[PDB]
């Protein structure tokens, strides 16, 4: 969202288009793509643009019995607009003039992930089918022996591995030994379906999950959150009250520190703005963390900057993002900017490893029914 | 389709000044504080109609494959068929 | 003169006294070789190159007399500001052209827009490519395969889970009971009651979908991400990206440097560039041997020549900047437009393909 | 249209615009096998 | 060798106890060798030219 | 490799590619791709260069 | 490659703009709208390359 640096040292003095801002007062490096967003916007503005630093606190917001942070700086009127980007916050907007979306954002907490068995229905149906030409051929063989050869043939069922005398029987087999061939074929088949195309999730539910409306009822923590003051996190003092609760535990600092954490993965996820989320994405290490699920809407809003409550340029300032969104060349912002570097946003990669327990959820599945073949069998000895 | 086009929305009409003007943006405001956006997609858009593929999740390929599997029982068949007929061929053949 | 460059050229020192290995072609010909003095880092050394050849070709076409310069200093040329008197100048081949120090210079260097206020020369004699240099990842993807990649865990555990299997089967009995050992596990190698052949069916489909799930990893062994190379284009974000996470650049004093010495959004890159530059593009390759740095640039269809000189490095994405190259010409030359119409029957003749067999042509890897 | 040599030997020919080239393209309607070493060794 | 194509072969498998087991390293080894069959099935399955 | 030809697959792609989208990019009768009559969007179409 | 060589326009045996005009090309390619210049044609459609 918002860039800096130090001035060259060789000439002392910014580049690119960068306009810098004294540090207390020493002049030093202000730069982004998000501020130059604001430059080419005052250049129709034609509005004297000089930059500053921030005092203190990030964004602004309300401190003790006042507000404290950079809307607070404005309500200082220290400034005659703001710079930087800071969500759209009812309070904050009540407090004095906010501006149009530069761009949209909301509350996420986005994570990494470290297979529903589904390679185990009218399959079946084939199957019953199978007994009943089953059966067919029993009758074939009049001109345990006839009962089991249900077992003979459905020993192919599985790649045989268990056979009848009968001559025209035989071929009667052949049937099933075509038919389950390709049977087999079904079944590797299907293992290429699993194979490929998978999916899975780290099943983020939003503000409310397991992990989060019940967070403490589970065993581990699962820790998503914010740093001090989070504007969002503010909403999330509306959201729920047990989120500030497990807030504590869920104490961190640095919000590309926090992705630090991400890379040490202490937490479960972290709590953040949605637009400062796909950031985390595009800016990264490799490839290991996904969005807060999808990056499925959550509390839709934008951050940026504004100026005084009732201020001169206002509506023409708005009519500037008008021309911003106008020439389209807000793309060319996410070139500067936004434009995606991890990519991603889309396909799956590849889960491939080893089997797990999730893969023994069906070999359990068949183990257990063994048992119920076992009362079964109480039930013959009845 | 792809992706954003012309990245915008939507509000309440506003002309010049009006007395519900900015209360009505504060409005706004809270209903983004609030649920009641996801609320309303529980009104329609949260509504899942239909699926999302990408490739295709036919792995029970069942109905599809019946005319293979079912051919298999056409063979049976024709095992009834043609081993009663071949049946009185080597039957009657030893006659 | 020029520069030696493996893609351009074959240039070592002599063989013994003005002495030049003779050699036949990989397809057997003994192709020509020359001569030229420099330093190696002002001596007499040696002078053979597919471009030398296209050279030797050239004078073969207009009779004139070889004579083979080397490159004082490293760069091509470049227009270039001096400490005092403010007088931009034309450097190395450029200016030694400035400078005539030769007849006609002789490199695969681009047409540059720059140049085009210095310096003129002919269409290309070959349509060339510049980007930035590819370094290959390592690919491991190598498996023990059902061993390797199969159920750490649960490989032995449904194992011994079929071992409680055949105790439920020996259950069924109450040796027969001992012979377990062939039949549940002979029936999970396939090796070779009613009621309990139900759980015969039971461990059947079991080990059926075992198998399968080898095969699941099988396709693990094959399909698989092995993530992206990065390398995206002009815009590509890696590059776009100020940070000192990932090195990429090209040498200095180079004409596709140049190339980004005059630029609207190039400049955070540049800027990098001038902390990043290299100096010779043997010494990118080297650079790119040692995986120096994250990332390299140069002449891209000479980076295809490094292709063929080690497996280490990588394609890069798509065309930038197309140009090529030809012989260098100062004003106007007596052999300047015949020279141009040698060019045109060079791309009407094979010697083009041939000079693939010189050197391009060749496939390393 | 294409530098030509003999057309070049005409009159004036620009710089090159963009490359080309001389081709024949097709398709392909409807592979060696190589499913069918060391593996014998095993 | 019966295993060298997933067994298949009507005769007569030998009666040692222990070297049933000693088939059974052919029957695990020639397991994952129709592993290895399927494998390259995905190998040219996938990545054509 | 019958079952990896049911499975995986060309299918091939659904165009749609991009402001800069060469299928909308390319004047023909082939292809037919608008908006409606007198619309907002219509208009960020009415008022533009490329 | 199959007879490396380009199309284009040009002019007169010894023209006007002739010398400038190549450096209008030089222009050409120098600010790299060429391949905007794709955008407006050799844009890639079918892609698939």
């Amino acid at each position: 969202f918002v860039i800096v640096e130090s001035v060259d040292p060789l000439s002392g003095t910014c580049m690119r288009n960068t306009v810098p801002c004294q540090k207390r007062y020493i002049k030093k490096c202000c730069k982004g793509f998000c501020i130059d967003i604001l430059k080419k916007i005052s250049k129709s503005v034609k509005f004297t643009y000089d930059l500053y630093l921030v005092t203190n606190g990030k964004h602004g917001k309300k401190i003790n019995g006042t507000w404290n942070g950079m809307i607070g700086e404005v309500v200082m009127k220290r400034a005659y607009m703001a710079v930087g980007s800071l969500t759209i916050n009812e309070e904050r907007s009540e407090v004095v003039d906010f501006s149009v979306p530069f761009i949209e954002t909301g509350i996420s907490v986005m994570v990494s992930r470290s297979s529903p068995s589904a390679f185990l229905a009218c399959v079946w149906v084939m199957m019953f089918v199978m007994l009943l030409i089953v059966s067919a051929v029993a009758v074939f063989v009049f001109e345990f022996t006839i009962g089991k050869a249900i077992w003979l043939l459905w020993g192919l069922v599985f790649n045989n591995s268990v056979n009848p005398k009968g001559t025209t029987s035989k071929i009667m087999v052949s049937v099933w030994a075509f038919f389950a061939v390709i049977f087999l074929a079904s079944y590797t088949a299907n293992l290429a379906a699993f194979m490929i195309q998978e999916e899975y999730v780290d099943q983020v539910s939003g503000l409310s999950d397991k992990k989060f409306q019940r967070p403490n009822d589970f065993s581990p923590p699962f820790r998503f959150g914010t740093v001090p003051n989070g504007s969002t996190e503010r909403n999330i003092r509306n959201n729920y009250a047990e989120m500030h609760a497990y807030m504590g535990k869920f104490n961190q600092r640095g919000v590309d520190d926090a992705l630090l954490s991400l890379k040490t993965g202490k937490l479960d996820a972290f709590i953040y703005d949605a637009a400062v989320l796909n950031y985390m994405a595009g800016r990264d290490e490799g490839c290991k963390l996904v969005t807060i699920g999808s990056g499925k809407v959550f509390a839709s809003t934008g951050y940026g900057i504004a100026i005084q409550k009732d201020s001169g340029w206002k509506r023409q300032v708005d009519l500037a993002i008008l021309q911003l969104f106008g020439d389209g060349e807000m793309e060319e912002l996410e070139a500067l900017w936004l434009t995606g570097i991890c990519h991603n946003e889309k396909n799956e990669v590849m889960s491939s490893q080893l089997d797990i327990d999730n893969m023994a959820g069906v070999f359990y599945m068949l183990g257990a029914a063994m048992a119920l073949s076992l009362i079964t069998f109480i039930s013959e000895h009845l | 389709t792809g992706e954003l086009f012309f990245r915008s929305g939507f509000g309440i009409g506003m002309r010049k000044d009006s007395p519900w003007k900015q209360q009505v943006s504060l409005s706004i405001l809270k209903s983004h504080e609030n649920g009641f956006m996801e609320d309303l997609d529980k009104t329609w858009v949260r509504y899942q109609e239909c699926d999302s593929r990408s490739n295709a999740p036919a792995t029970l390929t069942c109905e599809n494959m019946a005319g293979v599997f079912m051919l298999v029982a056409g063979g049976i068949v024709a095992g009834i068929f043609l081993i009663f007929i071949e049946i009185a061929y080597k039957r009657h053949k030893d006659a | 003169v020029t520069i030696h460059q493996e893609p351009f050229v074959y240039v070592k020192p002599t063989m013994s006294d003005g002495t030049c290995k003779e050699e036949f072609t990989v397809n057997g010909d003994p192709v020509k070789k020359v001569i030229c003095t420099g330093p190696n880092d002002t001596v007499p050394q040696c002078c053979y190159g597919f471009c030398i050849d296209l050279l030797i070709k050239l004078a073969r076409t207009m009779q004139f007399t070889y004579e083979v310069h080397l490159v004082a200093d490293g760069k091509f040329g470049t227009q270039e500001r001096v400490q005092n008197s403010n007088k931009k100048e034309w450097n190395g081949m450029m200016g030694e052209l400035l400078s005539g120090q030769a007849d006609m210079i002789v490199a695969p260097l681009t047409i540059n827009n720059e140049r085009a206020q210095y310096i003129e020369f002919s269409k290309p004699f070959k349509y060339q490519g510049l980007t930035i240099l590819v370094k290959k990842e390592i690919p491991r993807s190598t498996l023990d395969s059902f061993m390797q990649p199969f159920q750490s865990t649960l490989w032995l555990l449904v194992g011994l889970s079929v071992h409680v299997v055949a105790v439920m089967l020996y259950l069924l009995d109450r040796l027969t009971l001992s012979s377990a050992m062939w039949f549940s596990w002979g029936v999970l190698l396939n090796s070779g009651s009613f009621s309990a052949r139900i759980l015969g069916m039971v461990w059947a489909g079991f080990a059926m979908i075992i198998v399968a799930s080898y095969t699941a990893n099988l396709a693990a062994f094959l399909v698989l991400d092995r993530p992206e190379e990065r390398i995206t284009g002009i815009n590509d974000p890696r590059l776009r990206n100020p940070s000192d996470k990932f090195i990429y650049a090209t040498v200095k004093q180079s004409s596709v440097d140049i190339y980004f010495r005059r630029q609207v959004e190039l400049s955070t890159m540049y800027r990098h560039m001038e902390k990043h530059n290299y100096e010779s593009a043997a010494e990118a390759i080297q650079a790119v041997r040692d995986n120096k740095l994250h990332a390299f640039i140069w002449d891209s269809a000479v980076l295809e020549f490094e292709a063929s000189q080690k497996c280490d490095l990588v394609t890069t994405g798509e065309l930038f900047f197309r140009s090529g190259f030809g012989i260098g010409m100062r004003k106007d030359s007596p052999w300047k437009q015949q020279v141009s119409l040698s060019i045109l029957k060079s791309h009407e003749n094979g010697f083009m393909e041939d000079l693939d067999k010189t050197w391009v042509r060749y496939q390393e890897c | 249209l294409t530098i030509n040599e003999e057309r070049s030997e005409v009159v004036d020919f620009s710089v090159p615009f963009i490359e080309t080239g001389i081709s024949v393209m097709v398709s392909r309607s409807n592979s060696p096998s190589a499913f069918l070493a060391c593996v014998w060794v095993m | 060798w019966g295993l060298v194509f997933n067994n298949s072969v009507p005769v007569q498998n030998p009666k040692g106890t222990t070297s049933k087991i000693m088939v059974s390293v052919w029957a695990f080894f020639a397991v994952i060798f129709l592993a290895s069959y399927t494998a390259n099935l995905a190998a040219f399955m996938i990545q054509e030219e």
